This record gives structure tokens, C-alpha cells and sequence, in this order.
């Protein structure tokens, strides 16, 4: 009586149940694991807070309306302030982590709409100015708020044009990245497990984000007659196999 | 001193030849490799992942909406969409498949075309997808369409339908850039019965459509893509 | 290898063509799941789509130019193109760039070919024979200031001397600092509020300085240098969506404003053929 | 025959002949069998 | 091997020299069936009549020309012969063409040799040294528009750079779409009422674009390109009647009107020697 | 570096010589051969088929 | 010795030494013996 | 080859970090004598610092 | 005479290449080596000897 | 393969792979053990 459909994920002191899942994706078919010695470089023993950092943090909720263009969060940024995960983050020189991402959106059998939930490794954004204008730090570190693709261009911020993925590629091809759809008629959640993907064994958690999670409405939300025209979307994310190394004074970052 | 003779071609530089060269950095030790998920070995590995087709090309500036094929409730007998199968041009051209095919001169193989339905769960519909092999015109009505490769799709719990365009061909390779002799057919879709919405519901519903290549597929003779060009060198 | 097996009529409870794309998978459906097929063999291996093959041919990566002329009274050799440097890149001419950016991280050895041809746009009695010197200047080395500085001694820095009209060829190991070169980097060099975004040393491949060794003749001679780059021993990770809009800058993803629709509009209906 | 001492100086590599699209085409956590229902 | 056996007088009921040609056979009659012969050996193998040998020597297949000159103010490089393309063919110069069309389908690898020589028809101080670039442009690739377009980067398209006066040589595998190249094709590309007859992609072998890499000197330099083609690994099917009338077009069988009698008229009688 | 000497004829192009060359299309896979009746191997095979002689040349 | 990797790059092929004119000189359905009458 | 071995807390009478430089020696002290380390390998031979290489171009 | 083809790079001088050359002094016999204390093999050997740092740079 | 007769004409030497800093880092007459007191 197991269905692909019902699932339970327990991680730390927190549990999620979905009764309307559509399997789960594990990026590149690899599950998060700690850093092996053969791959290690820094000689420091690392710190593995385990259950105090590897639990589920639910970010603040978004509201899908007929005019929504899509939202974008960066990792580990989105979690920069969650509990002890965040403290560890500002206090060590280097850290490394994988995540379980669970995006939630329920409706009824009269609604229609379909969101794309995708994880993009190394999502370098484009400046809407063109040329070689850079995208300032603050703009690519929105924190739990994430970036709202239907917000206005700002100065020093990225471009927010959806048919171009914020980088000069077409929305249609985002499907080459680990992703899952939430089609109100099928699905009510999306779950993706992200292994740590980098060109170095461990890195800085503040100067470099290693994935952007993106939720994009593709088939517009259509509510039943005289229904309220909107649904909330909630994102809950859990660091998994986290390791921190090179402890010290506590980083100070712009803004 | 051993006697030699040099042949025609001596001193030429062929950008495609593969020979040994002296290393400028004798004895240098590269950084160790660490493990990174995701290694690609063949472009054939990636063109099997499906991506969305902007089938609804009828707009005037690129929009999220050209990915949406609309469906109308209560129409009978009528046609949902049509396209030829020049995978290197037209709707296909910006898709990952289209985009890679363009790095090669010839392609052969089967294509997989699927449609995912997004209408309310309490609605229902039966569509027919038809592949018309080279030699006939794009079908003009379902009767015409239904006499070639087709699948009656019944919209249900299972949200997507995967149609295969089996390789139908005299010549074993076709050109990726559209060519007549080498042309592959048409793909059309019609109401088999009709879309029906539940009460309290209204308007258009949309289908999303994807394209990817079957394991069947072959691409050969690499060349340059018409999809990118430039007028002055870029700088930092 | 069979490309298609033989398959006949089906009337089952087992439907391989109905799936749920919401899952993120592309189910491996074949012609034989939905029509009746006959056996056929592949006759093909997919040799020429190997990434080593795809990135393994020489591409032009840079065209520069230097001239041989009397430096007498020139206050700025660099500025007179008496000599010229180039910080190695693979993202300035777009053909090879789009190919590499199909991947996120890439690792390879480089084989460089350098073709040098001379031009004599204004009245010369003859064509002189010039020797070019190409010096590989790694970050931290003294940089040439005049076309005949102590720098050119290049006692510790690899340099090649070849003749204009000829070609020079040598190969450099993968010089990246990390395990792969980042084709993309969503980071900064530090948490500064105004530091540059995206451009990184993670990509840095050295830099090269060119000059003519010859002193000047009575006329002036323009020498134009073309650098070709061929990847050998390629390793690529994490495929990405191909580049759709035009490029504007080395190292940023930025596209131009008021660009044009990249998807071709139908001449007709959705229903059109 | 390599005439040179360093590995960078050797010619192009030889075909992976690796090829495994499943990391890209089927990264699902619970295995899907073709023919069995997608969602149970 | 015996070329003739010894044979003596015959008075038989078994007549090998009477046959019925209406049958379509050529009965294998020998000298020894009708005169008295002596033994003799062949001393010969028929080596130099092998089709590999017959089609295996280089033949000139194309002569084109490009010039190096100041492109300043040229609105159409292609038109100034600043650069030039060629869609590969083996039926434009007739010598090799008649040889190939002795067969209906032919399959082979090609070895190309390209000789480039320069001419300076009007007053120059000297002869410059130019490097030619020959790019192989398969159907669907961007085609060069100016003599120095992004196209020439040729990041994915095989190109060779050699010096004028020298020769370039490389070999291309059999690039046909079918199993053989059609020397003839009695068909159309589709059932159109006005589509072209006979000319087909079944024959298509690619196409090639040439340019000088050098910028301009003070004088102008004419470079004339000659492409030679040698078939290697030849396979030929279905022999046909040799070409009798002159050729008029690449790819059609058409002969010129009011052509001249191709059979030499006797100077004398049927009875004449 | 192995010492060599080049002989007279170096650099010449003889249309009849038979040597190896680099392939411009590294790794390309040609179309499979299928069977076709009629293969010719030697011109000596075909000159044994008889054909008509315009003997009456007097026109 | 081939110095190159691809087959197209090898020299000319070597003599068929096949030679069988009968597909061209005697494509008759019922075999004709020299010396026996052509038409029986 | 290990570049660093794994080493944990220490509370000893054996102090490798106190020395007398007046002796003229450079005592071979390592990270693992004064912090807690994890194993890591060298992955490197020191090829390009050989004097033959240094004076050989 | 063995057929050859020369590749791109022929005739170049790369200051970092390592090949054989004819000896200008054929048959000459170098002075015997005697023992000398102090041989260095790697620069890695010497950067492990400590030296003083002008830390007080303020002059 | 050496093509030449004299030893000077051969290419560069090959890595010492000798490496022993103690003549430079620990030339003390009485051996010092790390961890034992420097001056007893």
C-alpha cells in the first residue's frame, strides 16, 4: 500500500509528511555524503553539529497569484539566519552541506496551475544593465526573502526576466537541471535532495552560493469560480551532512 | 643522418588533427581531481533528457506563454496544433535537442514527443496525436491524420503521454538544417472526443509539450551552429 | 547492437506510454512501445559526440597585433603596439565559448597554435623576416614595459620564438587552482559590498606577451597574431541550458537590453505546418 | 609512442565509451519501472 | 597462368562458335575454339585496371581565385573575391567526371590536395607571403559574409591554414548520406511539379570557403586555388555506357543542341580498309 | 632530436603517389554499406561484355 | 604502419584480385554450355 | 603520502612546540603538534622545484 | 628515403623544451667530481630552514 | 634513444627525488628529539 504518493522525511527533530508527492529527485543521482580524506585539503578537523543543523527550516511563505513571475532563493544564503545553522556559517572560515528541499502548494480538484521547481548549480546571474555591469553582493544575497522575479529592476541588482533564467538561457531548457513540477491536478509538493557540488572540497559559505532553488509558475494559476484568486507556496529546506571548518572570529558581511 | 622526403601538406595547420606537442611547463603538477556529481561523457547522454518546446510560437516577443498549448472545452473533431518535423528549425530550434542537433550535420533516430496535461483534476479529455511520414501533406482533418502513426491519449491520473516518432526513412540519415529530400513528416493533434470542464470552472486549460531523443539516435559530422555569432571580440 | 527489436500487436494492462512528467524523469520510451517494429541494428557508436571530440579541435581564441617600427621617441611602447599582452581567456570570441558553457566545470590540458602573418600596408621595398617572441607571463612575474626590457630575458618564464608566417605550437597542462575550471561562479572574491561578481581567478589560465625580436627596417610592418586553442584530455561536469541571447562581456552572463525575440514566430497559426 | 615526457603533451584522449544518461534522465529516489503506473 | 592452351584440328558435332546473342550472354569463346593454338602464359595480373587504381590518382576538380587587397569601402567581400566558397563536386571539370560516370553508385574516401600560387599582375615591390585558410563548411553552418567574420573562428568546423606556393593535404571519410554516392538519380526531392530533376543531395560532399589571412600590403595579390581529389578505398556498382556527347551542366545528363556526329564517318565504303 | 637529411623531391606533389593523410573529420562514422547487385572490380571484367560496332560508318 | 587513427586516412586499397565477369557476361537464368546448342 | 595525520586533544609533559633556536636547528614542527588535524594526502612530489628543473630552461 | 610530413611548430625555439644536441667538444673529458659538503637537490629542501622576518618594518 | 655519442648531448636529467633537508635544518652535533626539552 506504499504509494509513490505518500512520504515521510524525518531529519533531526523535525518531520514532514506529504500525502500527494510525485516521487523525489536526487540530483545527478547522488545523495549528500561527508567529505572524504582522499579529497581533503585543509588540515583542520571539521565540526559536524549533526542534528542541531540538519533539521528542516521553513522559510516565510510566498503568494502565487495570476500575475506571479517566479521566485529565486540561493543556498546557503536562504538559511544564513536559521538557528545554529546560521551561527556556524558566520563563525567558520569554510563549511560544506547538501540539502533536502521540500516545496509545498495545495489547492483543490477544481484549480489548475503548474510550477517548475528546479535546482541550478552555480547560477551566475546577469546584470539588467548589459555590458559588464556587475550584480552587487546584497542583490545576490536576498536571505530568506529570496528574489521576486516580478519585482522591479533595481540598480546593482540582477535582471528578473523569466524567459531567460536570469542569465541568457531559455526557460524551456531548465529541465536539463534536477527539477520536479507541482501540477495542482497531480502533485502538491516537490522534493529534491541536493548533494554538495563544487570544484573545491569545501568553500566559503558567505562569498559563494552553490545552488539557486527556483520556483516558477509555468501554467498560470486558475482558480474555480469566485474562488480567491491566489494560493500560498511554502519552501522548507534542511541542511544535510553539514560540516564546518576553520573556526574563529565571525564574519562581517556587507549590508 | 637518416634520409627523408617531405610530402604535400608539410607545415599545414589543420584545426582537427591530433598530435603530440612539447609541454611549456615541464614538470608541473596539476591539482588533484576531487569527485563532482554530474559528469557528462557524450552529448548523446544529454539529448535524452526532455525539455519543453515553445510550440505556441504565435507571440510577438518571447514569452512564457509560447510554451503553453491551449485547449478549448466542448470543441469536437477539431485540431489542437500542427508543426513539421525540422528538428533544426522552427519550434524545435531552441530546445536542448534542437540546440545540439545544430552542432552536427546529419541525424538519424527516433524522437520522443510527450504532452503533460495541466487542467483541473475533475475535467477529462481524449486527444489523438498523429505522426505523418514524409510523402503526404500535413493532415487537414483527423480522418486524414488518423491514417498514419497515432496514439489516442486518455487524460487521467497519469498526467503525461509519450508519443514516439519512429524513424521512418528511405535514406539512413537526414540533414539537421531543413532539406526537402531529407524531410521527416508532420506532427498534428486533434480532439478525439473533447475537453470537458467540471462545474464552477472555466476557460482554457493548457498542455505542456516536451522533446527528447530515443536511445536510437545518431548525430554525425560536427559543424558550427547558426545559433550564435558576434561582431567584435568581447572584453572584460 | 539492436536499434529496434521486432515487436507485434499489444492489448495489455501494462502501458509504458502513460507517465507522470511531474516526477522529473524522462522515461525511456521506444518506438516499439507504441507501434509494431522489425529488427534493425545501430551500425553506430556515438564516437563523434564524445566530449573529448566535441571540445578537441582548435578554435580561434584571440587575434591581436603588434608592429615593428622605430621606437625612437615612443613614450609608451605598449601603446604603440611595439609589444602586446593578452590575459588568456576562452570567452572573448563566442564560437568556442558557447560550446564550453554547455557544462559548469571543465578540466583539460590546452594545446595552443599561434599563427602570425605580416602586412605592409604602405610602400615597402620588401617583406622583412621577423621573429616573434611569445612569453607566458604567470601572475606575479614582472610585466614588460618596453619592447626590449630585462623581462624579455625570460630566464624562468617559458617563451617560444618563431617566424612570422610560421606557426608555433606547444601545450600547457591544466593550470587551474581548483579541481576544474569554473565555467560559472555565483560568488565574489570576498564579502565586499562593491567587489566584482562572477569573474573569478577560478578560471585564470595565465597570460601571454608578444613582441618582434627584430630591430626596425626602413618601412613599418604590421604583424597580426592569432591564438588557437584545442582542449585535450577533457572532463566536463553538470550540463546546463545552452546560451540563447548574445554575449556582452568576458565573464559575465549579461545579455544586451532590447535584444530580439530568440524564438522564431510562426508565419500562421499554432495549427500551421 | 610518446616522444615527450609530460602527460599534457600527449594527443587527444580516446572515447569514453562510458555513456550513462540515467543520472540526467532518471534521478528519481524510488525507481520507476516502464509499464508500471507512474503514481501508485 | 595459361593465356592459351595448345589445341589441334577439330571435326566435331560440338560447335562452340555458333551462339544466339539474343539471349543477352557474351559466350566465353577463345582463340583455341576456332584455330590451332600453342601454349602461352599470361605473365600479367590486371593490376592497373583495378577500380581502386583507375579512380585512385589525384585529378584537378576545381580552380577558384581570391585576392588580398584593401577591403576598405568594399560592400561585398564575396563579390570582390576577398574570400570565396566552392560546393564540392566531381562533375565540373570533365576528365574525372567521365571516369566516375562509368559506374552508377560509387563509394570512397577522398584525399584532397590544394595548391595555391600567387600572381602580381601589376607593379609590386615584392611578393608577399600570404597564408590561405580553407574552411570545410557543412550544410547548416553559418557561411562567411566578410573576409573576417566570426565564421572564420571555425571553432567546430575543420579548417586548414597553409602558405600560398605550398600545398595542403588532408583526407575526408565518405560523407554520403546513403550507402553510396549516386552518379545518377532518376528522381526528384519530392513530388513537386516544378522541382529540379536529377540534381540530388545523394551526391553532396560538403562545401569549402577560402580566404587569405593576411591584411593588405600596398599592392594587390591574386591567389588562384586548385583543388585536386583522389579517391581511396573505392567501391563501384553497375557499369554503364561511357559518355559520348559533351557535358553542359553539373548534375544533369543534358548534352548540347546541334552537337556533332560522334561516330567518325568512313573516308570510303563500308568495304574500305 | 633525431638527425635527418631531405632528398631531392621533397615537397613535390605527384598526382599518382599513395600515402597517409590526417582525416579532417576525426571520429565520424560513415553510413553502413547495404548490398547492391552489380559490383565492378576490374575494367577487365566489363570489356568482356560485347557491344555493337557502328560498322556502317558511311552516314 | 598507420600513423593516424581514422581509417579514411590510410593509403589506397590493394587489388581486389576479385574479378568475375559472369554477372555481366552471362546473366542468363538457365546455364549455357559452350559447345552445346544455344537454343534447344 | 600523508600531508597531515589525524591528531586529537593533547595534555602532555611532552611539548614539541617549545624549542631553543640558539642551537641553529629548525625543528620539524607540524600543524598536528599544536591543533587537532584530520588526515589529508599530499598528491604532489615536488618535481618542479628540483634544481635540474630550476636551472634547466 | 622515408616519407615525412612536418607539423605546426616546426622550427620554433621553446626555452622550456628538453632535447638532445650535438656536443661542440667531441670527446672531451670533464674534471673528476670531488666530494663537497652541502649539495642541494630541491628548493623544497632549503625553504624549511628558518630565517628572520623584518617584522618591524616601520623604519 | 641517444642519437649522439657524448654525454653532454643528452637531455635534461630526471628528478633527484633525493631530498634531505637535515643537512640544512638540523646540523646539530647532539641529536635533538622533538618533544624532549631543547636544553637539558
Amino acid at each position: 500500500g506504499y504509494s509513490d504518493r505518500v512520504q515521510q522525511i524525518t531529519l533531526g527533530n523535525s518531520t514532514i509528511t506529504t500525502q500527494e508527492a510525485a516521487n523525489a529527485v536526487v540530483c545527478y543521482a547522488e545523495w549528500p555524503e561527508y567529505l572524504p580524506d582522499v579529497d581533503a585539503s585543509d588540515v583542520n578537523k571539521t565540526s559536524k553539529p549533526d542534528t542541531s543543523v540538519c533539521r528542516f527550516y521553513t522559510l516565510d511563505s510566498k503568494t502565487w497569484t495570476t500575475g506571479s513571475k517566479g521566485w529565486c532563493w540561493k543556498l546557503p544564503d536562504a538559511l544564513k539566519d536559521m538557528g545554529v545553522f546560521g551561527q556556524n556559517m558566520f563563525f567558520h572560515s569554510l563549511g560544506r552541506s547538501g540539502y533536502t528541499v521540500h516545496v509545498q502548494c495545495n489547492a483543490t480538484k477544481f484549480h489548475s496551475g503548474c510550477l517548475l521547481v528546479v535546482v541550478i548549480p552555480e547560477h551566475q546571474l546577469a546584470s539588467h544593465e548589459g555590458g559588464n555591469v556587475s550584480v552587487k553582493y546584497t542583490f545576490t544575497h536576498p536571505g530568506e526573502r529570496g528574489i521576486d522575479l516580478s519585482s522591479a529592476n533595481e540598480v546593482g541588482g540582477p535582471v528578473k526576466d523569466v524567459l531567460y533564467n536570469m542569465n541568457g538561457t531559455l526557460l524551456g531548457n531548465l529541465l536539463i537541471f534536477p527539477h520536479q513540477f507541482i501540477n495542482l491536478r497531480t502533485n502538491n509538493t516537490a522534493t529534491i535532495v541536493i548533494p554538495y557540488i563544487n570544484s573545491v572540497p569545501i568553500d566559503s559559505m558567505t562569498r559563494h552560493n552553490n545552488v539557486s532553488l527556483m520556483v516558477i509558475p509555468i501554467a498560470p494559476l486558475t482558480v474555480p469560480t469566485g474562488a480567491t484568486p491566489s494560493l500560498p507556496i511554502t519552501v522548507t529546506i534542511a541542511p544535510m551532512c553539514t560540516e564546518f571548518s576553520g573556526i574563529r572570529s565571525k564574519s562581517i558581511v556587507p549590508q | 643522418g637518416l634520409p627523408t622526403t617531405t610530402l604535400p601538406g608539410s607545415g599545414q595547420f589543420l584545426t582537427t588533427d591530433d598530435r603530440q606537442s612539447p609541454s611549456a611547463l615541464p614538470n608541473y603538477e596539476p591539482t588533484p581531481r576531487i569527485h563532482i556529481p554530474g559528469k557528462v561523457h557524450n552529448l548523446l547522454e544529454i539529448i535524452q533528457v526532455d525539455t519543453l518546446i515553445p510550440m505556441n510560437n504565435t507571440h510577438t516577443k518571447d514569452e512564457v506563454n509560447s510554451y503553453l498549448i491551449p485547449l478549448n472545452a466542448n470543441r469536437q473533431n477539431e485540431q489542437v496544433f500542427g508543426t513539421n518535423l525540422f528538428i533544426g528549425d522552427g519550434v524545435f530550434k531552441t530546445t536542448l535537442l534542437g540546440e545540439i542537433v545544430q552542432y552536427y550535420t546529419h541525424w538519424s533516430g527516433s524522437l520522443r514527443f510527450s504532452l503533460m496535461y495541466t487542467g483541473p483534476a475533475l475535467s477529462s479529455a481524449k486527444l489523438i496525436l498523429a505522426y505523418t511520414p514524409p510523402g503526404a501533406r500535413g493532415p487537414q482533418d483527423r480522418r486524414e491524420a488518423m491514417l498514419g502513426t497515432h496514439v489516442v491519449w486518455d487524460i487521467g491520473l497519469q498526467s503525461t503521454i509519450v508519443m514516439t516518432i519512429p524513424w521512418t526513412s528511405g535514406v539512413q540519415f537526414r540533414y539537421t538544417d531543413p532539406d526537402t529530400y531529407t524531410s521527416a513528416g508532420f506532427l498534428s493533434c486533434w480532439y478525439q472526443t473533447s475537453l470537458i470542464l467540471p462545474p464552477e470552472t472555466t476557460g482554457q486549460v493548457y498542455l505542456l509539450s516536451f522533446i527528447s531523443a530515443c536511445p536510437d539516435f545518431k548525430l554525425r559530422l560536427m559543424k558550427d551552429t547558426q545559433t550564435i555569432s558576434q561582431t567584435v571580440a568581447l572584453t572584460e | 547492437t539492436v536499434a529496434s527489436i521486432s515487436s507485434g500487436p499489444k492489448h495489455t494492462q501494462k502501458v509504458p506510454i502513460l507517465t507522470a512528467n511531474e516526477t522529473g524523469a524522462t522515461m525511456p520510451v521506444l518506438p516499439s512501445d507504441s507501434i509494431e517494429t522489425r529488427t534493425t541494428y545501430m551500425h553506430f557508436n556515438g564516437s563523434e559526440t564524445d566530449v573529448e571530440c566535441f571540445l578537441g579541435r582548435a578554435a580561434c581564441v584571440h587575434v591581436t597585433e603588434i608592429q615593428n617600427k622605430d621606437a625612437t621617441g615612443i613614450d609608451n611602447h605598449r601603446e604603440a603596439k611595439l609589444f602586446n599582452d593578452w590575459k588568456i581567456n576562452l570567452s572573448s570570441l563566442v564560437q568556442l565559448r558557447k560550446k564550453l558553457e554547455l557544462f559548469t566545470y571543465v578540466r583539460f590540458d590546452s594545446e595552443y597554435t599561434i599563427l602570425a602573418t605580416a602586412s605592409q600596408p604602405d610602400s615597402a621595398n620588401y617583406s622583412s623576416n621577423l621573429v616573434v617572441q611569445a612569453m607566458y607571463v604567470p601572475p606575479g612575474a614582472p610585466n614588460p614595459k618596453e619592447w626590449d626590457d630585462y623581462t624579455w630575458q625570460s630566464a624562468s618564464n617559458p617563451s617560444v620564438f618563431f617566424k612570422v608566417g610560421d606557426t608555433s605550437r606547444f601545450s600547457l597542462p591544466y593550470v587551474g587552482l581548483a579541481s576544474a575550471y569554473n565555467c560559472f561562479y555565483d560568488g565574489y572574491s570576498h564579502d565586499d559590498a562593491e567587489t566584482q561578481y562572477g569573474i573569478t581567478v577560478l578560471n585564470h589560465m595565465g597570460s601571454m606577451a608578444f613582441r618582434i625580436v627584430n630591430e626596425h627596417d626602413e618601412h613599418k610592418t604590421l604583424v597580426k597574431i592569432r591564438v588557437y586553442h584545442r582542449a585535450k584530455h577533457v572532463e566536463a561536469w553538470i550540463p546546463r541550458a545552452p546560451r540563447a541571447l548574445p554575449y556582452t562581456s568576458i565573464g559575465r552572463t549579461n545579455y544586451p537590453k532590447n535584444t530580439e525575440p530568440v524564438i522564431k514566430k510562426r508565419k500562421g497559426d499554432i495549427k500551421s505546418y | 609512442i610518446n616522444y615527450y615526457k609530460d602527460a599534457a603533451s600527449t594527443s587527444s584522449a580516446g572515447q569514453s565509451l562510458s555513456m550513462d544518461p540515467s543520472k540526467f534522465t532518471e534521478p528519481v529516489k524510488d525507481l520507476m519501472l516502464k509499464g508500471a503506473p507512474a503514481l501508485n
